[PDB]
């Protein structure tokens, strides 16, 4: 599975 | 900050006339992505042609296969035209059989 | 062997051209396995490997959901990159991500990786330790402070410790027949007269999988590096890749020029030579 999206940046 | 495409023309497998092969064209270490690739079969603008999906190196450079099926014959002259923004006029890339 | 697990996501601006695309790949080795493409028609994590068709819905369903939002984030994140080097917004940028995990043959981590680009030139990269971040400039450095601050890289850490080794595995298992399959290279030496004087030799290998091969001419057993001309390693179409290089060498000398091939299909290395 993918990782979760990074936070904004 | 761009950096121009590496080309590389050639067939799946070795060529031998009258029997089908793949046609390839790859375009790799440019940047940025956006890239018009033609195959052509003498001079002309192959129809039916595909690519792989937008993956990139190491170093971030993008890489592409395109291809098509062929017949190759004694005559009939492959190429692969390439543009992109680093280039001032369309790059052609004539096939050789040898490489 | 040792294998690894990599996605790769392209987001692209374009503007006065609607948002922009979003494209990213999976690969297990050098094998591809998923795409997402958000100028699809409708847009999802797509198969690209027969392996992977066998997961359910639930599978397919969650890393399009993943893949919707990472549309939605890359693009908002474009806009403060192009914030942080005062650019216009009449441009187009490119954001790049690639993270993954390496395993040895027993199946344990080796390393991860997650690391990033804006406009091809690298920006933030998780470090080794997978605790601290290298930001290549002072624009970065905000995104450090940013991702410091929310302790992201301890969630990477679980992910690339865990998920990641955890899905490989399965994968490799799953695809057992291929991926964990090495296709040895096909080797031949072709010559072709340049002059009276001169011609080449060619070192083929073709049909190889995976991709890592290692071809040198040696003249009298020393390494012809500065003299060989080596073409970069290119994908055949069926899986398979293809590779040559070629020496220049004085009419008569054939003989005194061997080529050699490594590959982690051969038991051992080859030596090939010019056959007339």
């Amino acid at each position: 599975i993918r990782a979760a999206p990074p936070p904004l940046f | 900050i761009q950096r121009t495409p590496k080309i590389q023309v050639y067939s799946r497998h070795p060529a031998e006339n009258g029997k089908s092969n793949f046609l390839n064209c790859y375009v790799s270490g440019f940047h940025p992505s956006d890239i018009e690739v033609d195959l052509l079969k003498n001079g002309e603008r192959i129809e039916k042609v595909e690519h792989s999906d937008l993956s990139f190196s190491k170093d971030w450079s993008f890489y592409l296969l395109y291809y098509t099926e062929f017949t190759p014959t004694e005559k009939d002259e492959y190429a692969c035209r390439v543009n992109h923004v680093t280039l001032s006029q369309p790059k052609i890339v004539k096939w050789d059989r040898d490489m | 062997g040792s294998h690894s697990m990599r996605y790769f996501y392209t987001a692209v601006s374009r503007p006065g051209r609607g948002e922009p695309r979003f494209i990213s790949v999976g690969y297990v080795d050098d094998t591809q396995f998923v795409r997402f493409d958000s100028d699809a028609a409708s847009p999802r994590e797509e198969p690209r490997a027969p392996w992977i068709e066998q997961e359910g819905p639930e599978y397919w369903d969650r890393n399009t959901q993943i893949c919707k939002t990472n549309t939605q984030t890359d693009r908002e994140s474009l806009r403060n990159l192009r914030g942080y080097y005062n650019q216009s917004e009449a441009g187009s940028h490119t954001l790049q991500w690639m993270y993954g995990c390496d395993v040895g043959p027993d199946g344990r981590l080796l390393r991860g990786y997650n690391q990033f680009a804006y406009d091809g030139k690298d920006y933030i990269a998780l470090n080794e330790d997978l605790s601290s971040w290298t930001a290549a400039d002072t624009a970065a450095q905000i995104t450090q402070r940013k991702w410091e601050a929310a302790r992201e890289a301890e969630q990477l850490r679980a992910y690339l410790e865990g998920t990641c080794v955890e899905w490989l595995r399965r994968h490799l298992e799953n695809g057992k027949e291929t991926l964990q399959r090495a296709d040895p290279p096909k080797t031949h030496v072709t010559h072709h007269p340049i002059s009276d004087h001169e011609a080449t030799l060619r070192c083929w290998a073709l049909g190889f999988y995976p991709a890592e091969i290692t071809l040198t001419w040696q003249r009298d057993g020393e390494d012809q590096t500065q003299d060989t001309e080596l073409v970069e390693t290119r994908p055949a179409g069926d899986r398979t890749f293809q590779k040559w290089a070629a020496v220049v060498v004085p009419s008569g000398e054939e003989q005194r020029y061997t080529c050699h091939v490594q590959h982690e299909g051969l038991p051992k290395p080859l030596t090939l030579r010019w056959e007339p």
